[PDB]
C-alpha cells in the first residue's frame, strides 16, 4: 500500500527555520516526482513545492521561493522540505504527496502541523471526567485536557479499541493556551464493569498519559 | 496563475438525494492535443487528508464508488453525487492539474440534513485530581443534537455565569449526521467551594423547556 | 505556423507520465521519449507500440495509425522501428518546413 | 543529405585492421551502424550493429570473434574490426544504415576492398601470347596491388578486346584481342599495360 | 535463421519487355503488425545496393514507376514494367521480421538476352620471357561465348584458374580465360554445339 508518513512539525519561533521529512514506502520512490502541500487552519490546499525523481526539476509557488528548499534522498526513500524565515501565514498542515497517471497529486500523507508563534510549548495536564451521584441505558465519561501548546493532541479511548460513540471537541485558544475535552458514550454494561481508559499524546512536550475514569468517591 | 472558483460554497442536503456542485477555471483546462481536461476532484473529511476522487474531469481513482461522476470540459466543470450517504460529509476541492502552479479551488463543503434531535446534557463537576492540583472546571456535555444551533446557559446557585465560560462545537458526525457542544466552565479553586449548586442549561429548539443538568458539591 | 508547440507539449505529457508511473515489476524497457513518440513501459521480447504522434500537423489523418518499436530480450530498446503509418499521406510535395524540422528531431 | 563516407585497405595475413565509416547530414547519435560484408558475384552477409550513444552491439553468430564494433562518438565516426586475417576475408564491407523510423537499409556507404596479402608493390611481369581472324594476348601476372589498365596500340584498338578482372598473394590478368589475319603479323599489336601504384609503363608487341 | 532464396539466380532479357524475379523466404514475413518486411536492393556493377522497395510493394524514393512489388507469406515478386539500360544489374531481396540476424537473398544479376552464340575458343603455349625467369602459363582463351553457362576441360584439373567477363556492352556476349615435360595441351569448351570444341598445341 502506498504510504507517505510526515514529521518534523511543532512550534517554531517567528523567523526561524524548520525541516520537514516524509518517509515514503510501497513504491519505486526513485521513480516518482514528490509534492509538499499546505492548508492553514481551516483554509484550502495551497501546493507548495515539486521535485522531480532526478530532482532535476524543481518548482517552488510564489509565496514560498527564496526560503523553502525542496529535497530528496531516493536510497533512502526520504522526502525533504527545509523552512527558513517563517512567519505566522506559514502555520499550516504540511503534505507531502505523490501522483499517478494521469495526475500530479494522488497520494496523500497525513500530515504534519507546523506552528508559527512566539509561545512556548506547554505540556498538557488531562484529568478523568466521571459521572456524578446521579443517573440509564448509556453513560457518558469525559475526559478535559488543559493549558497545552501548541497543537495538536491526539486523544483515544482504551487504545483505539472503544473508537464509536466517542466526541473530541476542538480546542480552544485563551491566553495562549489550548484546552479541548473528548466525550465517550458507553452502554451501562460495561462501565464501570470493565476499564474504560483516555489515552492523550502531546508529542510537542513529549506527553503520553493514561487516564482511567474511576467513578467519583 | 490559474483561478479555480468553485460554487456552492456551502451545501446542504438530506441523506440519499442527488447533489451537484460547479467549478470554474479561469482559463481553459483543456489540452487540444490529446483532448483531455486537466481538472482533479478531492475529498476531504473533517480531520482526514484529501483523497483522490476524479481525474481527468472524468475518470474516477480504483475504489472510487459509481456515486462519484465527474463531468464538462474547458472552463466549467462538475462533480455529481447521486445518492449521498452520512459518510460523505466532507469538503469537495477542484484542482487545476493542466499547469505550474497547481491551484486549488475554495472547496464545496457537503453538509448533511437529518431529523431534529434533541440533546444528551450530561454535567461533570470538578475532578478529586483537578481540585487537589488546584483547579476548577465545571464541563458540560451537549451530545447528539440537531439542528446545529444552541445555546448553553451556566448558573451558579440561580445566578447565571457568564466569564469563563468557553464553546466548542464538533463537525458533524459522519455515521449519524448529529452535532456535539461542551460548554467549560473555569473557576478558581476557591471561588468555586464558595458556592453549591452548578447547572447547565441546554436550551434547544427541540423543546422551549431547557435541558437541565445540576449538582451539589 | 510554429508547430513546434506541439512537439513540447507532447515531450513533457510524457515526461509527466514518467514522473507520475509505477515501473513494472521486472525485466522492461523503460518508457521514455525518444523525440519522436512517447513509449510506455514495454516487456522484453516484445513489439512496443503507441498512437501515431498527436503533433505532427497531418495528425488527424493518421489518427488511428501506430508507431513501432521493438523491445530487446534484455530491457533495451533494439534497432528495429516502424514510423511508416505515421508517414505523411503525401510524403514529398508541400510540408517542407516541418517535413524538415521534423527530420531534425530525429 | 545523409552521407556515409568510408576508405580501399591493404592488410597482412594474420594482422587485424580497422575500417572507418564517417557520417554526416544527420545526429550520428541517433541512429544505428550496420555492417554488411560482401564479395561481389555473390551474396550478401549482415555483420552486426551499434548503438552510437551508449556503444551496445549485437553480432551475427558467424562474425562475433571475428567482428568488433567501435564508435568515435567526438568525430561522429563508426568503426569495426577484424582481427587474424584470413583470405576468406578478401571481400568488400559496407555499413549501412536504415531509413529513419524503420527497418530497411536506404543508405550505404561505398565500402572498403579489403586485400589479404603479404606484398609490397610489385610491378607485373607482362607476357606476350602469340598464336580468317587471330586472337593475340598479353600476360599480366605477379603484380600488386590493383588495380592495371590494358591499352591496345595506344587505345587504336578497342573493339575485339577483353581486359579479363584479376585475381589472388599477387594479383595475375590477361587480357586478349582480336585482329584479322589479314592484319597480322604485317601489322603491329602492342598492348600497352600501366601500373599506376608502381609508376610502371611497359609495351609489349605480339610478335610470331 | 531465415533463409531467402531467388529464382531465377540469372533472368535475362532486354531493352523494353517485361521482367520479373522471385524471392522466397524459408519462413512467414507476416510481422505481428500485419505488414510484411521483405525489401527489394539493386546494386549495379562496382557500387553499393540502393533501396529499390520497401514492405513488399512501397517503392522508395525516386524510384520510377516501372518497379512493382507483389506477395504475400513466403512468395514474393518484382516486376519491372519496361527494362531499360539503367535496369541492369543484381536485385537482391531481404526481410527484417525476424531479426537478427538481418538476412538477404542470394542476388540475381538482370541481362540482356541476345540470339545463341557459339565460343570461339583459343590456345597460347608459355611464352619465351616466362621460361627465362623460371615459369610456365598456358593460356586459354574462350571469348564471344553466350550465355555464360560454360565449362573448361584440360587434358596434359590442378593449377586451372578461371575469370569471367561480365556481359560486353556491344554484342551482349560472354568471355573467359583459364590459365595453367609433356608435348600435347588441350583446352576443351562445351556450349549450349552437341560436342566439345577443341583447341591444341604440340
Amino acid at each position: 500500500d502506498v504510504q507517505l508518513v510526515e514529521s518534523g512539525g511543532g512550534l517554531v519561533q517567528p523567523g526561524g527555520s524548520r525541516k520537514l521529512s516524509c518517509a515514503a514506502s510501497g513504491f519505486t520512490f526513485s521513480s516518482f516526482g514528490m509534492h509538499w502541500v499546505r492548508q492553514a487552519p481551516e483554509k484550502g490546499l495551497e501546493w507548495v513545492a515539486y521535485i522531480s525523481s532526478g530532482s532535476s526539476t524543481i518548482y517552488y509557488a510564489d509565496t514560498v521561493k527564496g526560503r523553502f528548499t525542496i529535497s530528496r534522498d531516493n536510497p533512502k526513500n526520504t522526502l525533504f522540505l527545509q523552512m527558513t524565515s517563517l512567519r505566522s501565514e506559514d502555520t499550516a498542515m504540511y503534505y507531502c504527496a505523490r501522483g499517478k497517471y494521469p495526475t500530479w497529486i494522488a497520494y496523500w500523507g497525513q500530515g504534519t502541523l507546523v506552528t508559527v508563534s512566539a509561545a512556548k510549548t506547554t505540556p498538557p495536564s488531562v484529568y478523568p471526567l466521571a459521572p456524578g451521584s446521579a443517573a440509564n441505558s448509556m453513560v457518558t465519561l469525559g475526559c478535559l485536557v488543559k493549558g497545552y501548546f501548541p497543537e495538536p493532541v491526539t486523544v483515544t479511548w482504551n487504545s483505539g479499541s472503544l473508537s464509536s460513540g466517542v466526541h473530541t471537541f476542538p480546542a480552544v485558544l485563551q491566553s495562549d493556551l489550548y484546552t479541548l475535552s473528548s466525550s465517550v458514550t458507553v452502554p451501562s454494561s460495561t462501565w464501570p464493569s470493565e476499564t474504560v481508559t483516555c489515552n492523550v499524546a502531546h508529542p510537542a512536550s513529549s506527553t503520553k498519559v493514561d487516564k482511567k475514569i474511576v467513578p467519583r468517591d | 496563475d490559474i483561478v479555480m472558483t468553485q460554487s456552492p460554497s456551502s451545501l446542504t442536503v438530506t441523506a440519499g438525494e442527488k447533489v451537484t456542485m460547479s467549478c470554474k477555471s479561469s482559463q481553459s483546462l483543456l489540452n487540444s492535443g490529446n483532448q483531455k481536461n486537466y481538472l482533479t476532484w478531492y475529498q476531504q473529511k473533517p480531520g482526514q487528508p484529501p483523497k483522490l476522487l476524479i481525474s481527468w474531469a472524468s475518470t474516477r481513482d480504483s475504489g472510487v464508488p459509481d456515486r462519484f461522476t465527474g463531468s464538462g470540459s474547458g472552463t466549467d466543470f462538475t462533480l455529481t453525487i447521486s445518492s449521498v450517504q452520512a459518510e460523505d460529509l466532507a469538503v469537495y476541492y477542484c484542482q487545476n492539474d493542466y499547469s505550474y502552479p497547481l491551484t486549488f479551488g475554495a472547496g464545496t463543503k457537503l453538509e448533511l440534513k437529518r431529523a431534529d434531535a434533541a440533546p444528551t446534557v450530561s454535567i461533570f463537576p470538578p475532578s478529586s485530581e483537578q481540585l487537589t492540583s488546584g483547579g476548577a472546571s465545571v464541563v458540560c456535555f451537549l451530545n447528539n443534537f440537531y439542528p446545529k444551533d444552541i445555546n448553553v446557559k451556566w448558573k451558579i446557585d440561580g445566578s447565571e455565569r457568564q466569564n469563563g465560560v468557553l464553546n466548542s462545537w464538533t463537525d458533524q458526525d459522519s455515521k449519524d449526521s448529529t452535532y456535539s457542544m461542551s460548554s467549560t466552565l473555569t473557576l478558581t479553586k476557591d471561588e468555586y467551594e464558595r458556592h453549591n449548586s452548578y447547572t447547565c442549561e441546554a436550551t434547544h429548539k427541540t423543546s422551549t423547556s431547557p435541558i437541565v443538568k445540576s449538582f451539589n458539591r | 505556423g510554429e508547430l513546434y508547440q506541439r512537439w513540447e507539449h507532447y515531450g513533457q505529457e510524457c515526461q509527466k507520465m514518467l514522473e507520475t508511473t509505477e515501473p513494472p515489476s521486472g525485466l522492461a524497457c523503460n518508457g521514455s521519449f525518444d523525440m519522436y513518440a512517447c513509449w510506455n513501459y514495454t516487456a522484453a521480447n516484445t513489439t512496443a507500440r503507441v498512437s501515431c504522434p498527436w503533433y505532427l500537423p497531418w495528425f488527424r489523418q493518421v489518427s488511428a495509425g501506430f508507431v513501432f518499436r521493438q523491445c530487446g530480450s534484455d530491457g533495451q530498446w533494439g534497432s528495429w522501428r516502424d514510423h511508416t503509418q505515421c508517414e505523411n499521406p503525401e510524403k514529398n510535395g508541400a510540408f517542407q518546413d516541418q517535413t524538415l524540422i521534423l527530420e531534425r528531431l530525429q
